[PDB]
């Protein structure tokens, strides 16, 4: 069945830059599209960034914008993030997850994402200096 | 940037009774929503998208309703299985999330 | 007078897997699914026209260098072999064919243009009467890797089951698209190259203009458009030394609701997605 | 007879900011000149986008003086 | 040649870095198969350095006007005639108001125009 | 039958009670294609009340011992001698320190509108 | 004796997709790609054995109650018709095929017991010495649903290119699972069923047991395991009426650094995954 | 010579707590008994796993007395 899982997190002091991984499994990893999603320790759930299929689109929110870097490689069906110059503020569990529609050539990527289908159990990024 | 409310910010319910969530859309989101229950120290899960349809495996005792503005969640027969807090979501524009509400056992 | 009356799904796929090669468009056209009552080049090009070179072997000169360097009366002519270290100055026999280029459109709203275009930005003939240009002369829909952009009037589109008549959502409708001649046809959304506007001389720079659309000239080649088994009609087998496994057209294995191509718990039968007939390939 | 074939009818669900929509009809008799036919002509020819549109640029056309 | 071995070659092998000679084939060590006015080697499909799915790979051992344009700038490339393929420009060479442009060898067939099981390296 | 339709049911179009039980098939119009000692429909292969890629839609107008079991408890089901397939229990039914079982298909081994028409 | 001597990937690609059928395994073999200098049913069913029925017809009668409800002395004999909305307890006139049963293992190490058991807990056979059993009889590899399983001794398991001799990481080998045969195969993991382990009285409950292996019985029906593009040896067209398309064994469209099932920069061939011969389709 | 099907060899790494790992290798003439083999034969006849291992429980195995 389809499995996520997200790899390294750790402990980065402001301004730092990690990064972050997600091994998918049981799905064909191409044609869907992956997305990051950010849940603050006692926050609720925000949206980051996704990218879809081939990689050709790629969007963040307007929060992480131009610091954070997501890309795919779909030859070993994994997911990346890129943390770039890191705040206090950036510190929640994130969530690799993914999207429910199937994208093949003949055919183009939906405009938008929708709901997410599967989530991986995530990973927490603390940063602070300590 | 449409904001999101979940009318509850808490609940408590005894097992066996029905619980009824809502949230509210700032703008029009038309039978495009989703609900997730996410349990303490666990990944959220799908429990029903667009406004009404139940995620593959999920009991048939969750049922969506709405459209537009308004919309709502309703447990049937609810029991201790179920501790969460509940999130709706809209995939109109760039997604966003409602705060949640935690479902309390009595 | 369209495919899906005469093929099945399976027999579609038959065809187009293992082959080669094989009037409005109105509709009251008979039904694609045989218990309703009623009222070719097929393979994709393997290299690019650019590319038909030996990336080992050099060739034939190029101009490489117009000014020795920096300053005042710098002129001079500098001759390089055109070869692999520099691919694009190469001499060619053989050229992409003609162009009538399109509007570019956003799967994603918010790249597009505030704006009411659809009639006023789209391609049109004149015969005094303004005639759009759909889908017009064949051409590559979108440049390899890129999935959210597409031409405006340069594809065909089909609705899903059920879609309504008028202003339609983008998710209703199907969008088919023709990546697969890329290799030898120019992409719609882009301008076919570029001349030379004017005679250089010491006191006037060299200039170049944009070619909008490009007839037919000596020596180009292309693709025609691919007919989709939704799509109107008015063996060669497959012959190809390739060692690595070709792309085949199949149905995912993963459990959903329904199965694609088949009817629903309400009997109505519908078509998932367009399936026209480029897998296989051939060398250019 | 209508076309089982679509056109892009609309671009904005209308005036204000960050309308942008994508809309699509039938074309039928209705409205013959989006139809798509499968011969064209061999006065301005035509008009030819000239540029890619985004949220800064609008979509522009220019004049096709001759053809081949 | 390549010592008996089919060996990749890429854009990045030779070092790249430019779009419009980015390449992507094999190198055979020979000297239905891939004329261009010049070892065996051939080029396939490509994106960037990397290659597409519809690539192949061979094994050989398994058988009207265009107006053309001194100033004392550099305009070699800059102020050249040429054709857009795939977002990758290749200048015209040699090739065929005012009307700059005005429309009507292999032909490209188109629609119209102690035991060890390692392989042995010693030779 | 169907009002000459080809209908899908399944499970969940018949409440979806059980897991064992669980089913995906076609109801056909009609009474190749796919002897179980009873219109016609048929069933194909399922997951849950889902269908997978493997399931088939046929359009018809295209054309030794094992040990078997009165006590006051239930035991038609609880008790009863079974084999498994797929993770779905069957009863064995009819069928062929103690030994309580012993051993000796096509398989390797054994106005014009477009829609249609539903006036009739 | 591997038919990667015999068959390109094209080839065989060409062999799986379009028909339904056409010595210790050891090392040595003549290498799969020609350059290197050296020292049967291919379908699934589209049925399971259990539902062979008419969804729509009921049958026969079974042993539905066996006490009127709860209370004391509530022995009663009921009987209900076998049809669609129980399809368990119908009459079936073939059962699955036998079986061994393996230990199980999961990719995911975390849920794995944290002691040795290769070894000790795998099935063997005696003929004074021990002989582990392997692949053994003809299983299905999982449960629909669970991909993570696997048979500790019931896969053939090939290496990647590179891999070394000892000691390798799960990613350095490649695990085939003949998801294909569960439908006339019972699970390699999972019990055969329950037989009666005594007889009920009103003194004693009915007492049942799992038949943990099972040798052939009149009736039974089962496949054979498959044979990969790797694996040892030692035409017939597809007839079906099915129609919608069938799974096919594609390449993938993405881009990648190397092509699969071809050489890299320093010219090494390599077979990135193991191909199983079964993707059309028949009825049971 | 060596087979090149492969075997489970290692499910710990050593001994300690959380040690869970999964290592394969080459079937060879170095261990015969868990080469893969085409026949098997008609004392016990052999062992056969009675239950599913998990983080929970070990696994388990019991004697086959009889075989058909």
């Amino acid at each position: 069945e389809v499995q996520l899982l997200e790899s390294g997190g750790g402990l980065v002091q402001p301004g730092g830059s990690l990064r972050l991984s997600c091994a998918a499994s049981g799905f064909t990893f191409s044609n869907y599209a992956m997305s990051w999603v950010r849940q603050a320790p006692g926050k609720g759930l925000e949206w980051v960034s996704l990218i879809s299929g081939s990689g050709g689109s790629i969007d963040y929110a307007d929060s992480v914008k131009g610091r954070f870097t997501i890309s795919r490689d779909n030859s070993k069906n994994t997911l990346y993030l890129q943390m770039d110059s890191l705040r206090a503020e950036d510190t929640a569990v994130y969530y690799c997850s993914k999207d429910p529609i199937y994208y093949d050539l003949s055919g183009y990527y939906a405009g938008r994402i929708y709901y997410f289908d599967y989530w991986g159990q995530g990973t927490l990024v603390t940063v602070s200096s300590a | 940037e449409i904001v999101m409310t979940q009318s509850p910010a808490t609940l408590s319910v005894s097992p066996g009774d029905t619980a009824t969530l809502s949230c509210r859309a700032s703008h029009s989101v038309s039978r495009d929503l989703a609900w997730y229950q996410q349990k303490p120290g666990q990944a959220p899960r799908l429990l029903i998208y667009d406004a009404s349809t139940r995620a593959t495996g999920i009991p048939a005792r969750f049922s969506g309703s709405g459209s537009g503005t308004e919309f709502t969640l309703t447990i049937s027969s609810l029991q201790s299985e179920d501790f969460a807090v509940y999130y709706c979501q809209q995939y109109i524009n760039w997604v966003t999330f409602g705060p949640g509400t935690k479902v309390d056992i009595e | 007078n369209r495919f899906h009356c005469h093929f099945s799904p399976r027999d579609w796929q038959r065809l187009i897997n293992n082959n080669w090669g094989f009037g409005s468009a109105h509709e009251g056209c008979l039904p694609p699914f045989p218990a309703d009552v009623f009222m070719h080049s097929s393979y994709a090009h393997s290299q690019s026209l650019d590319r038909l070179m030996n990336p080992l072997i050099d060739q034939l000169y190029y101009l490489s260098k117009t000014i020795n360097g920096s300053g005042q009366n710098q002129q001079t002519l500098k001759f390089s072999v055109a070869g692999p270290s520099n691919m694009a100055v190469q001499g060619r026999n053989y050229i992409p064919g003609p162009s009538y280029r399109q509007q570019r459109v956003s799967t994603t709203v918010t790249q597009n243009n505030n704006s009411e275009f659809a009639w006023p930005g789209a391609s049109s003939w004149a015969l005094g009467r303004n005639s759009l240009m759909n889908p017009g002369p064949a051409m590559a829909s979108h440049k390899e890797g890129e999935d959210r952009f597409f031409p405006l009037s340069g594809s065909l589109i089909f609705g899903k089951q059920g879609t309504g008549r008028d202003n339609v959502d983008a998710d209703k409708v199907m969008i088919t698209n023709e990546e697969e001649i890329k290799t030898t046809n120019p992409v719609a959304t882009e301008s076919y190259g570029q001349v030379a506007t004017n005679h250089q001389s010491a006191q006037a720079q060299a200039q170049t203009g944009w070619v909008q659309n490009q007839g037919i000239l000596p020596g180009m080649v292309w693709q025609d458009r691919d007919v989709y088994l939704q799509g109107p009609i008015w063996l060669q087998k497959e012959n190809s030394k390739r060692w690595n496994p070709e792309i085949q057209y199949t149905s995912n294995y993963y459990k959903s609701n329904n199965v694609e191509f088949a009817v629903n718990t309400e009997g109505v039968y519908s078509e998932p997605r367009p399936i026209g007939t480029r897998y296989l390939t051939r060398n250019l």
